[PDB]
RNA sequence: GUAGCGGCGAGCGAAACGGGAAGAGCCCAAACCAACGUUGGGGUUGUAGGACACUCUAGUUACAAAGGACGACAUUAGACGAAUCAUCUGGAAAGAUGAAUCAAAGAAGGUAAUAAUCCUGUAGUCGAAAAUGUUGUCUCUCUUGAGUGGAUCCUGAGUACGACGGAGCACGUGAAAUUCCGUCGGAAUCUGGGAGGACCAUCUCCUAAGGCUAAAUACUCUCUAGUGACCGAUAGUGAACCAGUACCGUGAGGGAAAGGUGAAAAGCACCCCGGAAGGGGAGUGAAAUAGAACCUGAAACCGUGUGCU
RNA sequence: AAGCAGUAAAUGUGGAGCCGUAGCGAAAGCGAGUCUGAAUAGGGCGUUUAGUAUUUGGUCGUAGACCCGAAACCAGGUGAU
RNA sequence: GACAAUGGUAGGAGAGCGUUCUAAGGGCGUUGAAGCAUGAUCGUAAGGACAUGUGGAGCGCUUAGAAGUGAGAAUGCCGGUG
């Protein structure tokens, strides 16, 4: 009822207010300490560092490059294919529909992690050595 | 607004599966006549960022 | 006479989700429209009042500082919005909880069609008193009934709503619920 | 916060794709024909168009060419508009206690205290001499349409582009394309020219060096009707009050303080002390320690009289 | 998410987009395994393979960022009573 | 019921008092609200009642929500008075 309301147990907590007397425990200096750079309004040094010793991310070398023609493949392992009725046909337009592939980056690839225990025909862009052997090991077909 | 990545730090580390960062070694640019064979062969291997350094630079690489 | 599946009107209410829904709705119909003036927005106070040192006085820089009488305010109100959101699946679990709680305490009244041809407050007042209804009642139909909404709206404690206008706040504030069979079927079919 | 830029330091930072709001496209220069350079006609492009030669007829006044008569609304004054009586306390009833009534009207404000039924109102209807705005129906005003042939002709020049010096593109001269300025040089003509991030070859897309164009977008000095878990006189605009005012400065310019009797002035007739101010009575009023220096009236500070020392 | 409908609401609708279900390598690439390497020979990082959306509290970053206080710098004006 | 622990600055953790506004419910008030003054009252603390004077119209309680939420000191600002 509107006159008897109760939030769930442990779901709320009161905020802490500083500079409100000595009995609270955060009264005078409000938890900052005594007379430093970190005790002034406006804060102190940058999150990485500033001044002083040479930073760690400046005494190490750079490495590598980025390829603009990069290709990433949506992978489906052999376990995710058991949801289909045995003897069915699997196509990239149906994996996205049934709820195995959410985003089709640059095609579908099948990886051999698990057990198949089916006789279904699957057609995808790429196959691995285990995926193609295990699929053909119990009856089936595949295409590219 | 949005936080900004450290561009000079994103060119030097990579993210691993457990969440750590993989780095490269220093003291390998030149002056190799002054270093022994054992030193130069063992500076080819990679390392990981220490936990002492992680406590300071973790926020600079949050989108990476 | 009328069968309704226990998915609605027959579940155990969830109190945490109901509290969250009540607080969300009540916070989302509140406008900010409040503002103060800081140092820069208060009129005047450009020059220094007196020289930094030489006379015995506290050093001051402007006559509109926070500690002056008539100066700017620091850390005051500023206009903003208070609304937020929750997952769609929790917005529906809260509504069924309200309907089920209302059903639990015998606050549900299924009736036939409201047969009104012209607006008339006394006829609906007599109808409400015949069915033994409490002071606060919510009446629900399927579409917009003009002749039902025109009357029954000047009576303090009665509100009219449709099937796709049901609220967590309307159900919780009302003391008993009066519905029609078509409205009940629409409520059962839409929700779940 | 990706690609990238960066004493590769601090830091800077995109676009195309996709999802939406809104959504019409057109006029000139040249070839060519007729008249006395002139003004008319013809003509507007990449699936290649146009000139010449072959059979040939939707008003868009926001671009697209530009002057006017022609009924419905909106705004600017307003008018109708339901329902209550009695007792108690009180100075006064709307409060308390009983009997009623209205409601497409229980928003709000006032009335001697706290009113759906006392008053102005509200819901709902009615209404325009005259002026202005927005729209629609004839009148009114312009109007040339598509394919086949391509002998031959036309399709924007000190322009494009290059070197030197700068700038702008997220891009600091870097391997810098794409585009702008100053100086100096300086093309091609459909088997033509440009682009696809130096550059060349092949492919794909487009056609520079003339012009015009509503809508979705930004803001509020204002007018009308409203809203708030915004302020309540050291707050809220500097300014609730004759405020950009008193005042200060040669000048530009800087800038305050100040709200409250009572329901109704019914704002103390008259007598006494005094030169007067001020007071003591008597009256008004529910109340005058509510008498205009007026609601409530705290602390500092200043006085008079008293129990114990 | 933007948008649309709704009382400046609640929540309908909207699946562009985002995080996770698989890593390793500078990259081509391979894939429960990959990189280095003549050689799983040894070694490095992975094979845990439960996340995801909203929100109370703590801390951080970008904004003046807990409050008051300079000596100064730049830009446009006013002054030879 | 038996035993054990409880000095404390910087600083970490936990539980509470009070103030203004909103929602729902339930109440008080001219037979006298808030405010002010006095009192020999209650709780471990922040603090809460009651009675009597003044005052002349508004205000508490319970559960939730949100903050311009607590003053002894800055040669602090404004007013009054030594």
């Amino acid at each position: 009822k509107l006159h008897e309301l109760k939030p769930a147990e442990g779901s709320r907590k009161e905020r802490n207010r500083v500079g409100r007397g000595v009995a609270t425990g955060n009264g005078k200096t409000s938890g900052r300490g005594h007379k430093g750079q970190k005790a002034r309004s406006g804060g102190g040094v940058r999150p990485g560092f500033e001044g002083g010793q040479l930073p760690l991310f400046r005494r190490l070398p750079k490495r590598g490059f980025t390829n603009i023609n990069r290709k990433e493949y949506a992978i489906v392992n052999l376990d995710q294919l058991n949801k289909f009725e045995d003897g069915t046909e699997v196509t990239p337009a149906l994996l996205v529909e049934s709820g195995v592939v959410k985003n089709e980056k640059s095609g579908i690839k099948i990886l051999g992690n698990g057990s198949l225990d089916k006789k279904l025909t699957v057609k995808a862009h790429k196959f691995s050595a285990s995926a193609a052997e295990a699929i053909d090991a119990k009856g089936g077909a595949h295409e590219v | 607004p949005k936080m900004k990545t450290h561009r000079g730090a994103a060119k030097r580390v990579k993210r691993t599966a457990s969440g750590q960062l993989k780095r490269s070694r220093a003291f390998t640019s030149h002056l190799f006549a002054n270093k022994s064979t054992k030193q130069k062969r063992q500076l080819r291997k990679a390392r990981l960022v220490s936990k002492s350094d992680m406590k300071r630079v973790k926020q600079l690489l949050a989108y990476k | 006479s009328i069968e309704l599946s226990d998915a609605v009107f027959g579940i155990e209410p969830n109190n945490s989700v109901l509290f969250e829904a009540i607080n969300l709705q009540r916070a989302s119909l509140r406008q900010g429209t409040h503002a103060v003036k800081n140092r820069s927005a208060v009129s005047g106070g450009g020059r220094k009042p007196w020289k930094q040192k030489g006379t015995g006085r506290a050093r001051q820089g402007t006559i509109r500082a926070p500690q002056w009488r008539g100066g700017g305010i620091v850390f005051g109100p500023t206009p903003r919005s208070y609304a937020y959101k929750m997952p769609k699946k929790m917005r529906r679990l809260a509504l069924r909880s309200a309907l089920s709680f209302k059903v639990q305490e015998n606050g549900l009244t299924v009736v036939d069609a409201f047969n009104f041809e012209a607006p008339k407050t006394k006829e609906f007042k007599n109808v409400l008193s015949t069915l033994e209804q409490p002071k606060k009642v919510l009446v629900v139909t399927e579409n917009e009934d003009v002749n039902v909404e025109l009357s029954a709206r000047n009576i303090p404690g009665v509100q009219v709503t449709t099937a796709q206008g049901l609220n967590v706040l309307d159900i919780t504030n009302a003391d008993s619920l009066v519905i029609t069979e078509a409205a009940a079927k629409k409520v059962e079919e839409v929700l779940g």
